[PDB]
């Protein structure tokens, strides 16, 4: 199936599954190699096998949701704070 | 690395409120009217005091008579600055 760049997918690769945000990325393979990792064990960075290019896996952004509120005393309107995110996924 | 394998799972690090340079700024203050206002700056409105006679109330408090201060200044100036210099290596080398 066509390949989703920027943007939150789901997905699979060569049976490899999971669920993340695929990139343009830099890190340089080995021929014979698959996937790439990180410290945690998580799979980090996999390459395309069509089209071979170093394809990194973000999982798409998430936070707790903040209310901010004055006491509900003085006002009924809040303020949300998404953390931890760049304001498009609003 | 650390810095989004947590952040897969749900570790989340959450950003400390006070921001590096602002802990920069109350030990600056608390720096700078240790050196201006001696120790009062703590019990009220800070009060404007010279350095040097600042010391000479921090000999009496460890029962040493200011008239040593008074005498030894540039002394105590070089002893001082030495040590300082030497904070630096004791960080810098180890
Ligand atoms: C986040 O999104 C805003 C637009 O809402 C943009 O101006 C900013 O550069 C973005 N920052 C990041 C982290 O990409």
């Amino acid at each position: 199936t066509n390949l989703v760049k920027n943007k939150c997918v789901n997905f699979n690769f060569n049976g490899l599954t999971g669920t993340g945000v695929l990139t343009e990325s830099n890190k340089k393979f080995l021929p014979f190699q698959q996937f790439g990792r990180d410290i945690a064990d998580t799979t980090d960075a996999v390459r395309d096998p069509q089209t071979l290019e170093i394809l990194d896996i973000t999982p798409c952004s998430f936070g707790g949701v903040s209310v901010i509120t004055p006491g509900t005393n003085t006002s009924n309107q809040v303020a949300v704070l998404y953390q931890d995110v760049n304001c498009t996924e609003v | 690395d650390l810095i989004c394998a947590q952040k897969f799972n749900g570790l989340t690090v959450l950003p400390p409120l006070l921001t590096d340079e602002m802990i920069a700024q109350y030990t600056s203050a608390l720096l700078a009217g240790t050196i201006t206002s001696g120790w009062t700056f703590g019990a009220g409105a800070a009060l404007q005091i010279p350095f040097a006679m600042q010391m000479a109330y921090r000999f009496n408090g460890i029962g040493v008579t200011q008239n040593v201060l008074y005498e030894n200044q540039k002394l105590i100036a070089n002893q001082f600055n030495s040590a300082i210099g030497k904070i630096q290596d004791s960080l810098s080398s180890t």
